[PDB]
């Protein structure tokens, strides 16, 4: 404030200089160091008969500071100080053909020059910095910017000062400057010119109205800061959004709209916003309004800064809040896609504020969403634009840039931006939801010695390097094969004409099975990129510029890392194809009918599959006969119609005998055998009936009976007090496998068919965790739930619609997770049976009691619950805290590599490579046979062998190795390995690694106990230290023929 | 580490030289053995063993005791070995519930054999003390791809049928008698 | 079977309810025997909402001198509560299509008879009729999955 008062004194000291011509001011600012930042196109001596002038301007304050609603910006804010021009300096024919604009430009040039001289007098020049900029990045409006560096040293305030020179109230006719009106003679409207000049004419009056409403209401400043911070986290500002910039709406516009809503708002002009509201009331009201009330296409809003606001059903195809008191459109800095994306954010925040069960404040206000563009947007392509020169446009750009072109898009920035925007938007259509363009390289500032900003990089002479096109896609309409066009008649319609023209060679005329005659254009999907990518490639290089270069190698590498099944046409088969899953389901349903028509001492009550392939989450897509796949034999819970554990289990096996007998009898095409199952503890009689189907598919059947859980609870009750927790763990495993498994696979199937991309995202996540060897400890369902967390809970983001976006959101969430304090509770449900607040409180009290009896997760680290499981433990138990922290550190280091090295295929390969460090020992093994082809991932099997023992021969034993080895040394050693050799075994899929850490307690020596449970070597006659070399030798003995190398700490 | 031939708690350290594996540029697996005191009739003449190597079976127990007997010209006839649940897959007897880890018992034919092998192992400890290279070499019965594919091998239908048959039979018998007694 | 989606000379269908036949129902209502009906409105996974039905009749004990064989209201009350119990269990467990797969081999019909036979005999025992009254939202993806 003291500094601004000194500035006002300095200005009142600044002298005035008179009417001069272009040559006079030219010599003036040629022999002065300051160069007039002239607004393009510059004035010319042949078309300049009016003259120039500067007098003492009209000082004032305006902005968030004048509204007293500024905050302590960490990066730094600024205060706008307006200095309008004299109405005597103004003539009534100055609002045509850049006259008043050149007026403002020379006004500001002399102003900054002589304030610089007064600075050279006052000696604040050693710490003060003076420069040019554009009012909210508006090239038609240059402004002065004052900053400082480390007695008016205001640099610690981190503020800045904006010197703007508008025009007085009602100098030129607002109805001659209405957006419809033309004022650049060469006839088309000049909306941007209209906006700039009229806003400069009526800046301060808007501040008067804003302050008046701030005095009429009570929580106005709070609502202002609320909206400002919401928008700031959203990545929104008041700058001109026409230039490949997301903006046009910030604090100033937010406040004007809030005041207009207090001045009306409805279509019936009535007061939707009431001056008695609170902060949250006002903010929720305004967000609900911008979410429910279109302002661009089918309706617009109306008010008067001096009369109630009224909504009308005419949208001017541009965000239009129309002030009649000034004849101005408020949002004139806003692009249509910008308004759309802001309205979508508005609806999202509305639904958040309507969430009654879970709080949403942390996500709404305390999360910056604009940090990683590939998280904020599903699709993003880089396009180098070597456009070149002002004259070289005629040969670089396909389109034209003529007189009306420049009158409309005064800036070639706006021209190119909007051109590529519209061409991509049309040529894509429903394949996407929302579009944005980012002119990579664009700037706003420049020193005083210049006439504008200047750039020479990226094959251009304009402010950018290249263009990054961002898209929020629609998945259900993404992988649609054909680009459908309009119908076909003899007299070619206007729509069909324009369509065929736009599509050139791609256009054609195809007929369909239903009998329709419509134009179209067809593509062929690729298992390495999306058809949207092909389309943007073609349309961009066709209707914009033959010199453009286009790619997204990032998404290329994502789809490359995706596993490719050894299937015909898999090369052209996209990600969103589930044909393999459907074929497996169909074979299984045939088998289903066979067993249901079988006859038995019981009637078959139900046959429910619980296969990961069924729930669309297996690492790979199934391939007939590819039985070396770990996920080949899918589980099928068989349940029969309605007292000792052993007799019960052997009766189960006897029913399997009968089934297998009748099956070998009357379904000889199938093959069958019995496998000992030992995945469940302390049950030594469970037998799974493996069935082999000439669709090359394999299942395992297990009889479920209610007497299982009955006898299990009986044993729980009968066990000793210290023995209890072990049988608790065993019963938990049983429940996870037999009941919650079925419930989970059901609900997950449903929500996946609603969220398509969930299946590929979770498959990629499983791949990544297999590369990181954590799969030996992590159970599939756990990872599935973690990876479904982003879709079912997208706050603040949007639902992912690209494999990259989904993978990165999963990793971001895991990284920022704090399982020690934070729980996880998922509302498994289609988009708009969610949890009651009652169930929510129940799950939360569950979490609180668990974390009370375990405040540091030595027994349970990740806690995740849902309707299927109100316990939050079923897929999280049995995981060591070293594994947990290793996972979280992996996520964090990955997010940091992304933060730093930039997103590239190299960073992705760095993600996929395993750390293999911190491992007390690392055994590198290779299996004698190759297994990539047999596993059926692309680098082919074609029957079942004649011996089932030889099926087993082709199987993979390293899983057995690591599991049983952990069973033995589970008292002393923690191990990890690779589960899927067919993807993580090199070029043959045959290389694995056993990475192990020592338990830090048995690391040392201890008392020689009868139940110490380790291979030790005493250091004395009473104290015993662990026997490392013995351990390694025992590992070598166990894996004698497959251990190839050992590497110690 | 050389003079550590026994433990003050009465147990005994047993070294074992481990051979040269190509992936490693020689340890001596330590075991502890102490005579048993249990009132179970089948728990007689037992050497409680602690820290057996991987897959210590009756074969390698016979091999070790034959090493000791051939050295110390002694006679120690092994009878049986008990409680070799080296993986912990029978820690809980769920069956009769609902109706000594890393250690084992080594039974001998008689106290003669057990005391003779006990002398031999005392002198084995003294071998650890004085001459560390006179100590035996422990060869793990090496599990290979063959025994792991054996683990993968499906079960035999005849074994399944016969076992289910006899199990269900005896269970039906015991259940019949139980009902008779209950409602008698 | 209701039609939801279409594709050129090829229009697909999904579940829309189940009825009995009038002639079969008339034969089942024999004289001198208790009839018993019970029903519940209940939700599935893919949140269709439906009301399913159930009917059963008291059968004569194969050796019984007395022809009427009528249960005892107290009998009836209990039977309906168990039927009601069993039906709600099947509807919540079944997503929608699964109930379909559940009804066709009539497992429901038998679990009933099973939990029932401890109260009073009973014969026939069928689902009889199921109606749909609140389906969720289109979701073109889920409908395609059912078709092969």
């Amino acid at each position: 404030e003291k500094f601004l008062h000194k500035l006002y004194d300095i200005l009142q000291e600044i002298p005035d200089w008179e009417e001069k011509s272009l040559a006079e001011v030219d010599s003036f600012f040629k022999n002065k160091i300051v160069s007039v930042p002239f607004v393009d196109p510059k004035p010319i001596p042949q078309n300049t008969n009016y003259k120039f002038n500067y007098k003492k301007p009209d000082i004032s304050l305006i902005g968030s500071f004048a509204l007293k609603a500024g905050i302590y910006q960490p990066n730094g804010s600024s205060i706008d100080t307006l200095l309008t021009m004299p109405k005597e300096l103004f003539e009534k024919k100055d609002f045509l053909n850049f006259r008043c604009l050149h007026k403002r430009s020379v006004y500001l040039a002399y102003l900054t020059h002589h304030l610089l001289i007064l600075l050279k007098k006052d000696k604040l020049d050693s710490f003060l910095q003076l420069e040019y900029s554009y009012f909210d990045n508006d090239p038609l409006l240059p402004i002065l910017r004052i900053s400082c560096s480390k007695d008016y040293n205001f640099y610690k305030t981190r503020f800045s000062i904006n010197l703007l020179i508008g025009f007085p109230y009602k100098v030129f006719e607002p109805k001659k400057l209405l957006p419809n009106r033309n004022c650049i003679r060469i006839l088309p409207a000049t909306p941007l010119y209209n906006f700039s000049v009229l806003s400069s004419s009526t800046h301060e009056n808007y501040l008067k109205y804003l302050y008046k409403t701030k005095k009429q209401t009570e929580s106005f400043v709070e609502a202002t800061v609320l909206g400002r911070l919401w928008l700031q986290q959203r990545g929104f500002s008041s700058n001109m959004s026409h230039s490949g910039s997301l903006g046009g709406f910030g604090t100033f516009e937010f406040t004007i709209l809030m005041a207009a809503l207090l001045n009306g708002g409805g279509i019936n002009s009535n007061k939707i916003l009431l001056h008695g509201f609170s902060s949250y009331q006002l903010f929720k009201g305004v967000i609900k309004y911008l979410a429910t009330m279109d302002l661009c296409h089918d309706g617009h809003l109306q008010f008067h800064s001096n009369p109630a606001s009224k909504y009308i059903d005419e949208g001017f195809q541009t965000p239009t809040l129309f002030d009649k008191s000034t004849k101005v459109n408020i949002l004139t800095k806003m692009t249509v896609s910008s308004y759309q994306i802001l309205k979508e954010y508005a609806g999202e925040t509305l639904r958040m504020l309507n969430n009654v069960v879970q709080d949403q404040f942390s996500n709404i206000f305390l999360t910056n969403i604009s940090r990683f563009d590939n998280l904020k947007y599903d699709l993003c392509y880089d396009v180098q634009l070597p456009l070149g020169k002002y004259n070289n446009l005629e040969t670089s750009l396909a389109a034209t840039f003529g007189s009306m072109e420049r009158v409309k898009f005064i800036t070639l920035e706006n021209f190119l931006a909007h051109k590529i925007t519209n061409v991509a938007r049309y040529a894509l259509g429903d394949r996407i939801k929302y579009i944005q363009i980012e002119m990579v390289g664009q700037k706003s500032d420049f020193p005083i010695t210049k006439r504008k900003v200047y750039s020479n990089t990226g094959g251009n002479h304009f402010n950018f390097d290249f263009v990054r096109v961002k898209l929020i896609v629609n998945p259900s309409e993404c992988d649609k094969l054909v680009t459908k066009g309009p119908a076909h008649s003899e007299t070619m319609s206007t729509e069909a004409a324009v369509f065929k023209n736009f599509w050139g060679i791609k256009s054609s005329l195809r007929r369909f099975k239903d009998g329709s005659i419509t134009h179209c254009c067809v593509w062929s999907t690729s298992s390495s990129e999306p058809i949207i990518s092909s389309i943007v490639n073609f349309a961009l290089q066709k209707h914009v510029s033959k010199k453009a270069q286009i790619s997204n190698e990032t998404i290329k590498k994502f789809h490359n890392f995706l596993p490719l099944p050894n299937l015909p046409s898999s090369a052209k088969t996209s990600v969103l194809n589930l044909s393999s899953f459907f074929n497996l389901k169909k074979s299984f349903d045939d088998l289903y009918k066979i067993i249901f028509q079988m006859k038995l001492p019981l009637s078959v009550k139900s046959i429910l599959p619980v296969g990961s392939a069924f729930r669309y989450t297996s690492l790979c897509q199934p391939v007939p006969f590819a039985y070396s796949d770990p996920d080949f034999f899918q589980d099928v819970i068989l349940e029969f119609e309605t007292d000792e554990i052993t007799s019960l289990e052997k009766a189960k096996t006897a029913f399997l005998l009968k089934i297998q007998e009748e099956l070998s009898a009357n379904s000889s095409t199938y093959r069958s055998f019995f496998s000992r199952d030992e995945s469940i503890p302390y049950n030594l009689e469970i037998v799974t009936l493996n069935i082999l189907t000439p669709e090359g598919y394999g299942f395992k059947f297990r009889v479920l009976t209610e007497r299982d859980e009955i006898l299990y609870l009986r044993a729980i009750a009968n066990a000793r007090n210290e023995l209890k927790p072990e049988l608790e763990a065993t019963f938990l495993k049983f429940t996870a496998k037999y009941l919650a498994s079925v419930r989970h696979t059901r609900t997950l199937e449903n929500i996946s068919h609603s969220y398509q991309f969930y299946s590929p995202v979770v498959r990629l996540f499983k791949r990544w965790l297999d590369t990181h060897l954590l799969l030996g400890h992590i159970t599939d369902e756990l990872a599935e739930l973690i990876a479904i967390k982003p879709f079912v809970d997208p706050a603040p983001y949007f639902i992912p619609g690209s494999l990259e976006n989904g993978f990165l959101k999963v990793l971001k969430f895991i990284s920022q997770w704090n399982w020690k304090d934070d729980p996880l509770i998922l509302d498994l449900v289609k988009p708009e049976e969610r949890l009651t607040l009652a169930q929510y409180k129940g799950i939360q009290m569950n979490f609180t009691n668990l974390r009370n009896s375990d405040p540091n997760g030595t027994h349970l680290q990740f806690f995740v619950a849902s309707k299927n499981d109100p316990s939050g433990i079923l897929y999280s138990s049995g995981i060591p805290l070293p594994i947990a922290t290793r996972l979280t550190a992996l996520a964090k280091v990955a997010v940091n590599l992304l933060q730093t090295h930039g997103l590239n295929q190299q960073t992705i390969n760095l993600l996929f490579t395993p750390g293999l460090k911190d491992y007390d020992f690392v055994v590198d093994l290779r299996t004698p046979i190759g297994l990539k082809s047999s596993c059926g991932i692309l680098s082919a099997p074609s029957n079942f062998p004649e011996n089932l023992n030889d099926l087993s021969e082709k199987m993979d034993p390293t899983y057995q190795l690591v599991k049983y080895l952990n069973l033995k040394y589970k008292n002393s050693l923690i191990l990890s390995s690779r589960k899927y050799i067919g993807v993580n075994g090199g070029e043959k899929g045959d290389k694995n690694v056993i990475t192990g850490l020592i338990k830090p307690l048995f690391k040392g020596a201890h008392k020689f106990r009868v139940n110490l449970d380790c291979n030790v070597k005493p250091v004395d006659d009473e104290n015993v230290i662990l026997n490392k070399e013995a351990i390694f030798h025992e590992i070598a003995a166990f894996g004698n023929d497959m251990v190839i190398n050992f590497e110690t700490d | 580490i050389e003079d550590i031939s026994a433990m003050k708690n009465g147990f005994i350290v047993v070294p074992f030289k481990l051979p040269d594996h190509k992936a490693l540029p020689a340890s001596l697996h330590f075991m502890f053995a102490k005579r048993h005191q249990s009132s179970n009739s089948n728990e007689s003449d037992c050497l409680f063993l602690v820290n057996l190597p991987l897959l210590s079976n009756i074969e390698h127990m016979k091999k070790f005791v034959g090493q000791l007997c051939g050295k110390y010209d002694t006679v120690s006839h092994v009878e049986e070995l008990l409680y070799n649940d080296e993986f912990g897959l029978h820690e809980v007897d769920l069956s009769a519930l609902t109706s000594p880890r890393n250690t084992a018992l080594l039974k001998f034919v008689d106290a003669a054999s057990i005391n003779n092998c006990w002398n031999a192992l005392k002198k084995y400890s003294n071998l650890h003390a004085k001459h560390p290279n006179e100590l035996f070499e422990w060869t793990y019965t090496t599990p290979s791809f063959t025994t792991f594919v054996n683990f993968y091998k499906p079960l035999d239908i005849d074994y399944l049928k016969e076992d289910i048959h006899t199990h269900m039979a005896i269970f039906e018998q015991r259940e019949a008698q139980a009902q008779e007694d209950v409602q008698s | 079977l209701r039609v939801d989606e279409v594709q050129g000379k090829n229009l697909l269908t999904n579940f829309h309810g189940m009825d009995f036949t009038t002639d079969k129902l008339r034969s089942m209502v024999r004289k001198w025997q208790t009839l018993i009906e019970a029903n519940v409105t209940v939700k599935t996974s893919d949140d269709y909402v439906l009301r399913i039905f159930a009917i059963a009749f008291t059968r004569k004990q194969a050796n019984q001198v007395k022809r009427h064989s009528y249960a005892q209201s107290s009998h009836i009350r209990a039977i309906r509560k168990v039927i009601s119990e069993i039906l709600t269990k099947e509807v919540q467990g079944s997503t929608l299509a699964q109930l379909t797969s559940k009804l066709i081999p009539e497992v429901i019909n038998k679990e009933i008879e099973n939990a029932t036979k401890d109260i009073f005999p009973l014969q026939n025992i069928h689902v009889r009729k199921v109606k749909l009254l609140k389906q969720p939202k289109f979701d073109v993806g889920a409908l395609m999955a059912l078709h092969g």
